[PDB]
């Protein structure tokens, strides 16, 4: 048995509270997802979804976080919730950039973070796995400098349950898109928060939050410059990460081999 | 080169005890064991499952007989169980829970293996992508010397020889990868041994497997006696 004694807070994927694990002692967080109680059992979609996630753990990425355990519980006739038991970073990333000293950088922070960050999200996608919910809630940090992605692929779980926009790519939710590249322009959105510390292109529905892009970006339709904080080469590729067009895109892979080292 | 790294860690988190008969279990017997895993291969042929189902069923089934005493008259249903997980896990149209139940002479009721999903799954922590032999014979065979007409015939047999093993102790002594290993040798030897010319990967493949698996290729060898033998039996029937 695992037993709760905090919650990181209410996130898209519900309340994450946490715990310990009585003999190994380490923290753990502890999510959950209501899912049907069919007539097949446990739904498909479920068993496979959460399965190669915890497969994923045979890798041993630095660079992401370790679902450990799963448990499912209720049984009523027409429902099943399922315990999710990940690894705890105790400082996620947006309480970690506050703290930094003003104005808050250097860069050999950043650029290692933007480093350790682009790789967890290089490796996800080769296994054929996109985030598409890429938050600095998520993006937590050890007390030790490891950056460790957060909540991955769950948006295939909670499909059930749930039925930000600050972040999202001009492909969702103007489509649905849930591409690869959906990550890699909410890595040039966290990209500048590093710097800002704070949401360019944030807030409001789909229309103002896509509108407020077209404002220094410029398929098409029918309504309504860098600004930069330091760097020239953090804007050659920030720029070519927050491209319009997906396919004509950066990725996390040719991001990393970017001569902005 | 790489990714096998991987299939070797994963594999190895999924291992069953070789024990557990003496240690975990009371009532199951090897005997059992081998009654429910011929019958759960005549429902998959019957079915005309994905090849990979039964062998990740009977890894279930092994690795639950690990941590968890079960009584010989519940053995059937978890048999049942692995096979509808395992299922799920690796076919487009998985077996429905009414199906497996049938094959029972319904003897065993939908509800009961409802319970018994989420026992298994709950039991195994929802680690049900685990490595079956047919993914290293599909690793092995793409690092060989091979035809497509050979590669095909030699998966044919090498997956005999697994479903041959699965139904026998050996699988629970053996990892996958070595499973996968002493099959293709087998499966490649015996053919190369009908026609000299051809299958000529033959030659020195355990040495080969071994250096592809990271072993000894005495064990290999070792591994490869066993089917064989164990395929001298399966004459009989």
């Amino acid at each position: 048995r695992y037993e709760p004694v905090a919650e990181i807070g209410v996130g898209a994927y519900g309340t994450v509270y946490k715990a310990r694990d009585p003999h190994s002692g380490h923290f753990v967080a502890l999510k959950s997802v209501r899912v049907p109680n069919g007539e097949e059992g446990l739904p498909i979609s479920t068993v496979r979804e959460v399965a190669l996630l915890r497969r994923l753990e045979a890798f041993e990425h630095p660079n992401v976080v370790r679902l450990m355990d799963v448990c499912a519980t209720s049984r009523t006739d027409r429902e099943i919730k399922v315990t999710l038991v990940f690894e705890h970073v105790d400082q996620d990333l947006r309480t970690y950039l506050d703290k930094a000293p003003p104005p808050g950088l250097p860069a050999e922070t950043i650029k290692d973070l933007m480093r350790q960050f682009l790789r967890g999200l290089d490796f996800l996608h080769a296994n054929c796995i996109v985030h598409r919910d890429l938050k600095p809630e998520n993006i937590l940090v050890t007390s030790g400098g490891t950056v460790k992605l957060a909540d991955f692929g769950l948006a295939r779980i909670y499909s059930y349950q749930m039925a930000t926009l600050w972040y999202r790519a001009p492909e969702v939710l103007l489509q649905s898109t849930y591409a690869t590249p959906v990550d890699m322009w909410s890595v040039g959105c966290i990209f500048a928060e590093m710097f800002r510390r704070k949401p360019l292109f944030c807030g409001n529905s789909e229309a103002d939050q896509l509108g407020k892009i077209f404002d220094l970006i410029g398929w098409p339709r029918d309504v309504s410059s860098v600004v930069p904080e330091m760097e020239e080469s953090g804007a050659q590729l920030l720029l070519e990460m927050l491209t319009f067009n997906p396919h004509k895109r950066i990725s996390a892979f040719r991001a990393l081999q970017h001569s902005y080292l | 080169d790489r990714v096998l790294r991987a299939m070797l860690k994963a594999e190895e988190t999924c291992a069953p005890s070789v024990s557990y008969f003496k240690c975990v279990q009371k009532e199951v017997l090897p005997s059992m064991r081998k009654i429910v895993a011929t019958w759960m291969l005549e429902v998959c042929e019957e079915q005309k499952c994905e090849e990979e189902v039964f062998p990740l069923a009977m890894n279930y089934l092994d690795r639950f007989l690990s941590l968890e005493p079960v009584k010989k008259s519940r053995l059937q249903l978890l048999g049942a169980t692995c096979m509808f997980v395992a299922s799920k896990m690796k076919e487009t149209i998985p077996l429905t829970a009414e199906k497996l139940c049938i094959y029972t002479d319904n003897s065993i009721r939908p509800e009961e293996l409802l319970q018994m999903e989420l026992l298994l799954v709950n039991k195994l922590k929802w680690n049900l992508a685990a490595m079956t032999p047919h993914d290293f014979i599909e690793h092995f065979l793409s690092k060989m010397p091979e035809a497509e007409e050979n590669k095909q015939i030699i998966r044919k047999h090498a997956q005999t020889f697994v479903a041959l093993c699965a139904t026998d102790v050996k699988f629970i002594s053996n990892p996958p990868s070595m499973v996968a290993a002493g099959s293709v040798v087998a499966a490649v030897q015996g053919l190369n041994l009908r026609s000299p010319n051809n299958f000529l990967s033959y030659y020195r493949l355990t040495r080969f497997l071994s250096r592809v698996i990271k072993c000894d290729p005495d064990c290999l060898r070792a591994c490869q006696e066993q089917i064989e033998a164990l395929l001298e039996s399966s004459l009989r029937q």
